[PDB]
């Protein structure tokens, strides 16, 4: 079931949508230079990112996956957004001005959306730049490089790199008082639920929506990966670009090749 | 539709 790879009549659709959601996945990360840790080439050391970002890795080596984390932490500071972050940013604007509603869905925790501006944000996976005790379960900011002391200059991504092995004590820790829990990230990760209030307001925002946008998304990361198909099922058009076809590609009306910062101030203008 | 996020096989 081929989608449409033309311009002109996506632009039709664009023209007449009132409530446009637009997901996002790791690749409009990468078109920014940021390192996935997926596909056929991303490895830190000899892992991938859905080998570390699990509560079982985390368990049995927590200065492994807090040196994964600060690596990536540390790499973002020199990270912007892209042409593709831009457009969707200035869209939302120029839209809600004319009483027109676009919603980001990201499954992405780079903030790189937020940095770009979009407004109508879901952080669906949680961000890079915020904690979670395990003990008092609190949620924080935090940007602080590098995040603790015994993190600073780890995280060497080459294969064959030692593990740190920083002492549990010794990682970042809460400081409320008399907490002293051990932090995590606050990421959501494989295996884990995402958030049942976030769940609802992407449920919503699907529901009503007249032209989804899925962007830069391989399509195999559940539960975000059945957003789409979703919608598409309903007959609702959905427009792909990526620069690679996916398992969900034929479900869609619409695949357009190329980086998302080339196609998508095109679709979007 | 789960809310367990998963590396879909
Ligand atoms: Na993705
Ligand atoms: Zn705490």
């Amino acid at each position: 079931a081929r989608p449409s790879s033309s311009m002109a009549d996506f632009r039709k659709f664009f023209a007449k949508a009132k409530h446009i959601v637009i997901i996002s996945g790791a690749g409009v990360s990468a078109e920014s230079g940021v390192p996935t840790f997926r596909g056929a080439g991303g490895y830190w050391r000899k892992w991938q990112a859905q080998d570390l970002a699990t509560p079982l890795a985390f368990a049995h080596n927590p200065s492994r996956v807090w040196e994964f984390y600060h690596y990536r932490r540390e790499v973002m500071g020199s990270k912007e957004p892209n042409a593709g972050h831009r457009a969707i940013a200035e869209c939302e604007t120029r839209l809600g001005k004319q009483g027109r509603r676009v919603v980001v869905i990201t499954q992405n925790i780079d903030e790189l959306h937020r940095k770009a501006g979009t407004k109508n944000l879901l952080e669906i996976h949680g961000s890079l730049f915020k904690t979670r005790c395990t003990s008092c379960g609190v949620v924080a900011e935090n940007y602080k490089s590098p995040i603790c002391p015994a993190l600073s200059g780890k995280g060497a991504p080459e294969p064959g790199t030692q593990d740190a092995s920083i002492p549990v004590e010794k990682l970042p820790r809460c400081e409320e008082a008399g907490c002293g829990g051990l932090l995590r990230p606050h990421v959501v990760w494989f295996g884990e639920n995402l958030d049942p209030a976030i769940l609802e307001e992407v449920d919503r925002e699907l529901a009503h929506c007249d032209l989804c946008l899925v962007v830069g998304t391989s399509s195999v990361v559940y539960p975000a990966a059945m957003f789409a198909p979703q919608v598409a099922a309903r007959g609702v058009p959905v427009a792909e670009f990526n620069t690679e076809t996916t398992p969900a590609t034929n479900r869609f009306r619409f695949h357009f090749q190329g980086p998302c910062g080339t196609t998508l101030p095109e679709a979007l203008a | 539709x789960s809310a367990i996020k998963s590396y879909g096989s």
